[PDB]
């Protein structure tokens, strides 16, 4: 009887935020990167889906503890809200302990939630799916394409054929295309912008914006003041050095992301994105004529050493489902520049390694059975 | 008094706030039913609810609960066994109508069957909350890759719930960034094959699919046509929708007839003599190209063309201006015409209405080439090109204009009488070029 309770439930569990099936670089060092950056009420947020990401990596263990850190901030702030944000904490231990097998432990936290819920129901209105299609159609006539279309795509997911909602669908997919939705960008972040004045990460994507819309003058003084009052968080850096990169300033560019690959322990993901960067400006220079220069060598001998550091960090960590799944995918872009930095300037010394071991580690990862156990249940295709 | 909060917690018409930024309620009646005449409804209810609370922002109430019965019968009409259910709008919209007149008790009761209902069908778990909503959404911006709609309708709910949050205002300015930077692609040739497949004789997504797409499959793609002709001859879906296919056909001798047969049905109708207009411009136009020969049949079609067009030009736009932006037509019908008295008043009618920038600019270097083909001089030509680049839109037409501008460059070389005013141009295109090169 359990089973079928779990399902009414709202939690990470019952949203399908893998939808897409396409999974990014693995998010253990991106959903935490930076804790002493946030207040109490994000830090909350933080633990709910950190949770979510171990156990699917298989620490059941691990998982308790970080909702329970999550428990602690709620707890120790009293509110009418923080009362109802605590259903989605709670919705977490149901099905953890339910798929850890304590199914004795489970059951009181789904009677736990239902007293919770009681007191604050509204007696005026539910959820089903033939509530969303009456909507849809309204929504339709209006003129509203883009919100009818997320009214019937919803309701697809409870009933997986319907011969009504697929029609509606599919009208609200052709007016779209016929005529596109309009996007309000620049009022809205300004708005936002004078809501929140401590943000420094919402001026970057203003600025970012203004480039493109033809005025560097507005941009570049809007950049120039985010970056000097929040000088060490990593969002900002990197906005920062993609926005000279797209107006030609390629030095500059290589100059932030050194800096931000310096701020944080959680490194890891910003690897790829500055190997890319020394290519492309090494490449540049080869049309310039430029086959030897001190400055050309300056940076030959930098790639050098980053490729080293990074297949030495690869070796030196626990293999789980999610690692294997991350490593993957950059090995094209490792691979690449490792016969452009060091296989041309000298023969490769054999005694250093750190290669044909790194290449051995590839091969084994795709014969593991626990890699593939997880993408069926992700369903994400081969 | 309890009554009014109890009533705003119901899930109808009224709390969903259909109308938003239309001048008048004119507009909105007239977007909804005459402009797109053709959708009707799949589902008959819903056209009796708009319809009645319209009338109610009107100021008549009894035509609202006329309206009202008439939804209620088609719903008991089509759906017997899930009538509870599908019933639970139209409660809602009794309430508010019945509390606007007076009656309170009625209003009372249907908000006890609405409760009743609520709460033999409701589950014990789940709750509606913006705060959930919201957490709901900062999960998504994390977890999500390309597909950013769902986080914005998610936060859009928090916000109409509750306005002027910090933390909901910033989500909802996030994901419209990430919505503008990367556009969300969709395609509807698999939508619109599986609605087909799955549900037959509904011999309108048959049209769509039609028009839209399967060019390559051109007499099969007709087929599809004449399918939806024959298993519905009543509907008017179908026949406005192959009326307009016909003229990519450019087979008015058909496309006339079903515009005939649908002026039938709908006398009063402006966009019908619109259609009809469209059909004749779009096959001169092609045949003006190259055909040549005996080139005898073009003034009778334009003739007949220019009186539809007048025909539709006097109902539906002397009362606003703006809709149907016909007169462009109308102008450019004369200007082949060669008659050019009509067409410089078409146009100046045309001129004092107010446009968006990019039709402004867009209207600006169409009468600028006028004014220099037929009229000798070009001083106005040249001032109606700096009346255009005054306006800073950017858009390919802005461009064309800036090669006009280098143009009229050239005619300070080849005529003496560009002055100073040459000056002026190079002047602007330096400050281009200046700002190019900053782009750099």
């Amino acid at each position: 009887s359990l089973e079928a309770i779990l399902p009414q439930l709202k939690c990470h569990f019952t949203w399908n935020l893998f939808r897409e099936g396409s999974m990014s670089s693995h998010m253990e060092d991106r959903v935490c990167n930076q804790v002493e950056h946030l207040n109490s009420e994000e830090k909350a947020t933080m633990y709910d889906l950190l949770a979510y990401i171990k156990h699917l990596d298989g620490e059941s263990k691990a998982a308790l503890e970080c909702l329970g850190q999550a428990e602690d901030l709620r707890k120790s702030e009293h509110n009418d809200q923080s009362e109802i944000r605590r259903l989605v904490t709670w919705g977490n231990y149901a099905w953890i302990y339910y798929h850890m097998g304590r199914l004795s432990e489970a059951q009181a936290y789904v009677d736990k939630v239902r007293q919770v819920c009681q007191k604050f129901a509204n007696p005026y209105s539910m959820e089903c799916p033939e509530l969303e299609c009456e909507e849809g159609w309204t929504r339709l006539k209006c003129g509203r394409n883009e919100r009818a279309k997320m009214c019937f795509e919803k309701a697809l997911e409870e009933k997986p054929k319907d011969p009504e909602c697929s029609s509606g669908m599919a009208i609200a997919m052709f007016r779209l295309e016929e005529k596109p939705e309009k996007q309000f960008s620049v009022d809205a972040l300004k708005q936002a912008m004078e809501l929140n004045p401590q943000n420094q990460y919402l001026k970057v994507l203003l600025a970012l914006k203004l480039l493109r819309m033809g005025e560097e003058a507005e941009g570049e003084r809007l950049i120039k003041d985010a970056l000097g009052k929040a000088p060490n968080q990593t969002d900002v850096l990197q906005k920062a050095a993609q926005f000279y990169k797209k107006k030609g300033n390629l030095d500059r560019a290589i100059e932030l992301l050194g800096k931000a690959l310096r701020s944080t322990v959680n490194n890891s993901p910003l690897y790829s994105l500055v190997m890319c960067r020394y290519r492309e400006i090494l490449e540049q220079l080869q049309n310039k004529g430029d086959a030897d220069s001190s400055e050309r060598r300056q940076r030959m001998a930098e790639l050098r050493r980053l490729t080293m550091e990074f297949m030495q960090k690869t070796l030196q960590r626990r293999r789980s489902p999610l690692n294997s799944y991350s490593d993957l995918i950059d090995f094209p872009e490792v691979e690449r520049c490792y016969q452009m930095v060091i296989s041309k300037e000298s023969p490769d010394v054999e005694e250093e390694d750190l290669y044909e071991r790194y290449c051995n580690l590839q091969e084994y990862h795709r014969k593991s059975e626990d890699l593939a156990a997880l993408e069926c249940l992700l369903q994400f295709p081969r | 008094e309890s009554l009014v909060c109890n009533l705003r917690q119901l899930k109808c018409h009224f709390t969903w706030n259909l109308i938003a930024e239309d001048e008048s309620l004119d507009e909105f009646e007239d977007r909804v039913f005459n402009k797109d005449e053709f959708q009707n409804s799949e589902f008959k209810a819903t056209m009796c609810n708009i319809l009645a609370y319209v009338k109610h922002c009107r100021g008549l109430n009894e035509a609202a609960l006329q309206c009202l019965g008439e939804a209620e019968g088609f719903i008991q009409q089509q759906h017997p066994d899930q009538v509870e259910i599908r019933s639970l709008v139209t409660w809602g919209n009794y309430a508010w109508v019945y509390y606007h007149m007076g009656q309170f008790s009625k209003a009372q009761a249907y908000l006890d069957k609405v409760k009743q209902v609520c709460k033999k069908f409701s589950s014990p778990y789940r709750i509606e909350n913006p705060a959930l909503d919201c957490e709901e959404g900062w999960a998504r911006l994390k977890c999500t890759k390309n597909q950013n709609e769902r986080v914005k309708v998610c936060f859009q709910k928090a916000l109409e719930k509750d306005p002027k949050n910090p933390e909901f205002t910033s989500g909802w300015a996030i994901a419209n960034y990430r919505l503008d930077d990367w556009p969300a692609r969709n395609y509807c040739i698999d939508s619109l094959e599986q609605a087909i497949q799955l549900s037959p004789d509904n011999t309108y997504v048959k049209v769509l699919l039609a028009l839209k797409l399967d060019a390559v499959h051109k007499n099969q793609a007709m087929a599809l046509v004449e399918e939806a002709l024959k298993k519905d001859p009543s509907a008017i879906d179908t026949l406005l929708r192959a009326a307009r296919f016909y003229c990519k056909v450019y087979d008015t001798d058909r496309a006339i007839q079903l515009l005939r047969k649908a002026l039938e049905k709908l006398p009063n109708n402006a966009y019908v003599h619109y259609y009809m207009g469209c059909c004749y411009r779009s096959k001169v136009h092609h045949m003006l190209n190259r055909r040549e020969m005996v080139f005898s049949g073009d003034r009778k079609k334009l003739e007949e063309l220019i009186q539809l067009a007048v025909n539709h030009l006097r109902k539906a736009e002397e009362i606003k201006e703006m809709l149907e932006y016909s007169c462009s037509f109308l102008a450019d019908l004369y200007i082949i015409a060669k008659k050019y008295d009509e067409a410089d008043y078409y146009f100046q009618k045309e001129l004092s209405k107010d446009l968006p920038p990019g039709p402004k600019q867009l209207l600006h270097l169409r009468y600028g080439n006028f004014q220099f083909f037929q009229m000798k001089r070009q001083d106005k030509a040249i001032y109606h090109y700096m009346e255009g680049v005054k306006i800073k839109k950017k858009t390919i037409p802005q461009k064309k204009m800036r090669e006009k501008l280098q143009r009229i460059a050239l005619r300070r070389l080849h005529e003496d009488e560009s002055d100073s005013e040459a000056l002026h141009i190079l002047a602007f295109l330096q400050e281009n070029g200046g700002g190019q090169q900053a782009d750099k």
